Parts: structure tokens; C-alpha cells; sequence
């Protein structure tokens, strides 16, 4: 069924799952016409699945080229996403392909229902939390790679870094959700916190800073207070 | 014109014939049911006064052969039986009808309800839909379950109605999958309509006997099997022109005989509204969408 705060720990468990977000796949720039109408142009996009228990991610780069031609591109966008989805499944090993798909909103639930017909043993569910990875694309590597993309272009990344040699995937997943988050309510604050330290650098092969566990205390609290304001400065408390 | 006679009436029952119905008192001199109609399929059941739990009832077509009831006190129902000595039923039938001791089945001349209501239904159709070849009439009640129903268990008294199932192989071309899940004429065109039921008729009478038996019998399978088969139609965007006015006017006579106080379990608010004013066919169905909104406006 679907995935809520009281199913938590199963995503930490050792049948093999998959987030899938399609939040970023079809993203314009709203714009007017020198008549003085209103038009978009599509710019890159991303799937965003993701396997909460390793953090392998699977980035799949929607070139602009995909919607030439296309009516009704919101809706193709969902049937592409789980097209492009199913595709990665059947290019798994048998023993790497997922027991269960969660999808991030309740839309992407019938059309990766109807690719996956063939697969009538993955279960595909919805999830009632609120999960912040539409802001992946604050993440300045996962962007780069998507917008300097020329062609459709499957990249991986491990979403953890090394952090596993250190934490739980529990304790590495609440991480990332909380730096998400952050990211999501005020973008300009959090890369800030991030960043300010120039001694604190990101390795060539990650796409976060190499903290120190100390470092990361101070860091994630540093994540939760702007939260917290924001959602102050947001409802006035 | 044709006879149902009965041996008696030895339990308090309200009898239905087609879509009319009365009552009969616990052993009241009461011998059957004349004046039927030749041409067209046709319903007796039976609602006993004691449990309104189980209506139940026979399909049966007079010209293929000579039908009566008699109350079987060990099964404890009203069973539908065939006299094969035409003498002996001729001979039985005439002095109950001289006795005068049988209702009249009471068709108004300018009324033509039940035959647009069984305008494509064929005993030979219910029959393999309804399996149980020793008899050449069909018994179904409020509880049996349908073949797709149990899938999700006796399969003997089962309704084999075609399975149709929009989340499926057979409903979904690989390749093709966007396409085909959101305008599924393929599925109707070429699956069902080619490939399953060779022709619209035969498609369009399995629709009736459905609606049929969600209607007499509150048969819960039956209504599914019903709504699946009209959202078929209105969720293709390529059908033919002479399904969509005839399928009008079948769902016009089947929204306009359902009992007013039945709306509420036998009709689907969500297929209503998709077909009546979301599907490809949201502007075809105008004598039905005419009757639902003057007729059941809080559906919609
Ligand atoms: C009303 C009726 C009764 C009947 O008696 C059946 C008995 O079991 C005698 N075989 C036969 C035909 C008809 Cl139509």
C-alpha cells in the first residue's frame, strides 16, 4: 500500500526498492511573445529514481528534443518517465531489479502500472510523505550534467557519497531529506551553510563537502533552523 | 403467445416476470402465467416474503421448449423444470386457463420496454455465459460471482461473463502503451469487437443481460461487468457511428426502467461522469445524458 511515517524503516531493508520522482521532467521558462502572448520553451529535465537503501541514483536526462512535436507534454511527461523507468528495470540484472517502485506522486501510478505489465511481480505504490527531491536540481552536479546535456543521457551517481562507510542508510537518508529540504524552503540559505567554510571542499568523485561527523552535527543543525524559520517567516510565528 | 404454469404456490413469494412483478399469498390457488410474449427472452423471479435475502430466478425462451415451476420443499425454492410430453402440458396448461388461475402477463400495445430492453440478448449467449447445458433455461441469483470475481470460488455457478480488464496484456499493445490505455478503440475494435464477440450485437447483448441481472437480481459482478462494457465504448475515441446511436438508446431504456430508489448501488458516479462529460464520447449519448441529468442530477 501506499508509504507514510509509520512504514518508515522498510526502505532500509534489504528487499531492493525504488524512489521514483518525475518532478523535473518537463521544466520551461515561462515567457512572453513579441505579440504580447504568454509561451514556454522546455528546458532539460530528469528523472529522479533512486535507491534509498545504497543511494545509487539513477539519472535519466530528458533532452528538450523528446517534446518536439508533442501535444498535452505534462501528461506525456508522466507516460515517458515510466516508459523510461521500465526500461532501466529490464536493463537490470534479474537479482538488481527492484520488488517495489514508490513513486513520489500519485499520478506516475497508472502509467508505470501499464509499462510494467510484464513485470506483474514489482509492486508499485504511492507514498503519503512529502519528500523534497524535486530539489535535486539544487544539487550543482545533478544540474550541470542535465542542462549541459545534448542528447538523452542515463548518468549514474551514489546520492550518499561515502557516507555509508560511516552511517546507517537510515541515518544517511534522513540526511539527505533534511539538506533537501533545506534546499527546497530557501535555496540561497542553505547552499550558503553549505559552502561557507572554503576549507571544507567537495571531492571531485561527490556531490556534497567533506565534512567531518562533527562537522555534520553542526551543519544539520544549522539545516533544521533555517527550516524552522522559514516556516516562521512563511505563516509570521 | 405463451404459458408458465406453476404446480402451486405453496410459499409466500412476490413473483416477477420481466419487469413486472406481484405477490402471492402462502398457498393461495395460484397456477402461473400466461398471455407471454413469443420473440423475445424472458425472466421469471422470485423474492420470498419470509428472506428478501436471495432473489433468484430463471432466463428462458418459450420456443425452445415447455417450462414450469413447482416449489421444491428440500432445496427450498421455486425451480424451473421442462415437461417434454407436449400432450400432457397442453393438456395441464388448458384447465388451469379454464380454471382461470393465471395471471396475464400485462403488456400495454404501445409499450416496448422489455423488447428494448433484450433487444440483442439471445438464450443461446446466456446459456454459455450461465454454464449448466443439462437445461435449456438459465438460473441466476443475487450472490453468484463472476469469473473475473473469482480471480481476485465455485467455478459451476459462476457467470463467465468476457473479462475485461483495462490494466491487462490483451488491453495493451506493447509500444503502444500511453496510446492504447488513454483511447481504447484497439481493445474494443480488434480485441473485443473482432476478436471476442465477432459483432456489435453480440457485444451490445451481453451488455443487456448484465444490466439485467444487476438490476432483478442486485447482482454486484453483473453491474461491474455492465459499467465496464459501456466505459469501453466511451473511453475509445474511434468506434462506429451505428454503436454509439444504438448504444444510446440501450442505456437510455436501461437508466429510464431502473427503480429511482436502486440508483444509489447500481449506478457508478465515476464512469457516469466520465463517459457523460470526460470521454471521447462525452457529446454522443445525448437521449442519455437527457434522461441521467432530469432523472438523477445528484449523481452528476
Ligand atoms: C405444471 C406441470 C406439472 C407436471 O408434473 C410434473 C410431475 O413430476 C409429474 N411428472 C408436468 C408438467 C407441468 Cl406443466
Amino acid at each position: 500500500g501506499a508509504m507514510n511515517s509509520s512504514n518508515y524503516a522498510e526502505l532500509f531493508n534489504n528487499d531492493i526498492k525504488l524512489f521514483v520522482d518525475d518532478t523535473n521532467v518537463y521544466r520551461v521558462t515561462v515567457h512572453k511573445t513579441f505579440e504580447g502572448n504568454v509561451a514556454t520553451k522546455a528546458i532539460n529535465g530528469c528523472i529522479f529514481t533512486l535507491n534509498p537503501k545504497t543511494g545509487h541514483l539513477f539519472l535519466k536526462i530528458i533532452h528538450t528534443s523528446v517534446w518536439a512535436g508533442q501535444k498535452r507534454l505534462s501528461q506525456l511527461a508522466k507516460w515517458k518517465t515510466a516508459e523510461e523507468v521500465s526500461a532501466l528495470v529490464r536493463s537490470l540484472p534479474k537479482e538488481e531489479q527492484p520488488k517495489q517502485i514508490i513513486v513520489t506522486r500519485k499520478a506516475m501510478l497508472d502509467p508505470l502500472e501499464v509499462h510494467m505489465l510484464d513485470f506483474p511481480n514489482i509492486a508499485i505504490r504511492p507514498t503519503e510523505l512529502r519528500l523534497p527531491f524535486s530539489a535535486a536540481m539544487s544539487i550543482d552536479k545533478l544540474s550541470d550534467v542535465v542542462m549541459k546535456a545534448t542528447e538523452p543521457q542515463m548518468v549514474l551517481f551514489n546520492i550518499y557519497d561515502d557516507w555509508l562507510d560511516r552511517i546507517s542508510s537510515y541515518t544517511a537518508f534522513s540526511r539527505l531529506t533534511l539538506l533537501l529540504r533545506a534546499l527546497k524552503t530557501n535555496e540561497e540559505s542553505a547552499k550558503m551553510i553549505l559552502l561557507s567554510d572554503p576549507t571544507i571542499t567537495i571531492k571531485s568523485y561527490h556531490l556534497w563537502p567533506s565534512f567531518t561527523d562533527e562537522q555534520w552535527i553542526t551543519i544539520e543543525s544549522q539545516m533544521r533552523d533555517l527550516i524552522l524559520t522559514e516556516y516562521g517567516r512563511k505563516y509570521n510565528v | 403467445m405463451n404459458t408458465v404454469p406453476f404446480t402451486s404456490a405453496p410459499i409466500e413469494v412476490t413473483i416477477g416476470i420481466d419487469q413486472y412483478s406481484f405477490n402471492v399469498k402462502e398457498n393461495q390457488p395460484f397456477h402461473g402465467i400466461k398471455d407471454i410474449p413469443i420473440g423475445h427472452v424472458h425472466v421469471i423471479h422470485f423474492q420470498h416474503a419470509d428472506n428478501s435475502s436471495m432473489r433468484y430466478g430463471y432466463w428462458f425462451d418459450c420456443r425452445m421448449g415447455n417450462f414450469y415451476i413447482q416449489y421444491d420443499p428440500k432445496d427450498g425454492l421455486y425451480k424451473m423444470m421442462e415437461e417434454r410430453d407436449g400432450a400432457k402440458f397442453e393438456n395441464i396448461v388448458h384447465n388451469f386457463k379454464e380454471r382461470q388461475m393465471m395471471v396475464s402477463y400485462p403488456k400495454i400495445d404501445e409499450d416496448d420496454t422489455w423488447y428494448n430492453l433484450t433487444e440483442f440478448v439471445q438464450m443461446d449467449k446466456i446459456r454459455k455465459i450461465v454454464r449448466k447445458d443439462e437445461n435449456q433455461f438459465s438460473y441466476v441469483d443475487s450472490s453468484m460471482t463472476t469469473v473475473q470475481e473469482n480471480e481476485l470460488s465455485d467455478p459451476a455457478h459462476s457467470l463467465n461473463y468476457t473479462v475485461i480488464n483495462f490494466k491487462s496484456r490483451e488491453a495493451i499493445r506493447p509500444g503502444h502503451e500511453m496510446e492504447d490505455f488513454l483511447d481504447k478503440s484497439y481493445y474494443l475494435n480488434t480485441v473485443m469487437l473482432q476478436g471476442i464477440f465477432k459483432n456489435s450485437s453480440n457485444y451490445f447483448g451481453e451488455l443487456q443481460f448484465a444490466f439485467l441481472n444487476a438490476m432483478f437480481f442486485g447482482n454486484y459482478g453483473s453491474s461491474l461487468q455492465w459499467h465496464a462494457m459501456i466505459e469501453l465504448i466511451c473511453s475509445s475515441a474511434t468506434v462506429p457511428k451505428h454503436m454509439l446511436d444504438k448504444l444510446d438508446e440501450i442505456l437510455y431504456y436501461q437508466i429510464k426502467t431502473l427503480p429511482e430508489q436502486y440508483s444509489d448501488i447500481l449506478l457508478n458516479e465515476r464512469v457516469w461522469n466520465i463517459c457523460l462529460y470526460s470521454s471521447f464520447q462525452k457529446n454522443s449519448l445525448h437521449n442519455t445524458e437527457k434522461i441521467m441529468e432530469n432523472k438523477y442530477p445528484e449523481l452528476l
